[PDB]
């Protein structure tokens, strides 16, 4: 009558993780790092548009300026 | 100039309810020292797999800090394990 029988345990293998804190840390750093210079390049971009815009105006005026000039020297030296 | 070894261990039994909890306590407020570390037993075990070294090994650690501090001059740490 040597015939036995057993019960069982368990036990969980640790999540996922404790390597996703030192790495995680960093990584977000860098990407508030990168989201402020995106938000400066943004700004500065935009300034950049606008400037580009303005010379726009003075450029088209100068030329129009110029060719109506030359005209009419032409046509009063004729 | 003897340089003998110091004890390092005390094993206390007997019948129930003869004083082995109230002598330890009492021991415990005559020393000067840190206040001593008390385990209940069964609290160290624990469902992940590692742990219950870790847990055993927290309670050794400040010990083994202040003797690489301090040297041969350091303070006396005191342990107790109930049950
Ligand atoms: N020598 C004693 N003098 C005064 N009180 C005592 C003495 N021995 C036991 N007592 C009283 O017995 C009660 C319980 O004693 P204690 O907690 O030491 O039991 P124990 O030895 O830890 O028992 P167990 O085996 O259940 O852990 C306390 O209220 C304590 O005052």
């Amino acid at each position: 009558d040597m015939r036995n029988e057993l019960e069982e345990m368990q036990r969980r293998a640790d999540q996922l993780a404790d390597e996703s804190l030192e790495s995680t840390r960093r990584m977000l750093q860098l990407v508030e790092e990168s989201k402020d210079a995106g938000i400066r390049t943004l700004v500065m971009l935009d300034e950049q548009g606008e400037q580009l815009e303005r010379i726009e105006e003075g450029m088209d005026q100068i030329n129009k300026d110029m060719k109506e000039a030359e005209k009419n020297l032409t046509d009063l030296g004729k | 100039q003897m340089g003998c070894k110091h004890v390092k261990g005390i094993l206390l039994y007997g019948p129930p309810g003869c004083g082995k909890t109230l002598l330890a306590r009492q021991i415990g407020k005559m020393l000067n020292a840190r206040e001593p570390k008390v385990v209940n037993g069964p609290e160290i075990l624990n469902k992940y797999v590692g742990e219950s070294e870790a847990n055993i090994r927290k309670l050794f650690a400040d010990a083994e800090e202040e003797q690489r501090r301090l040297g041969a001059n350091s303070g006396l740490h005191i342990i107790i394990f109930d049950e």
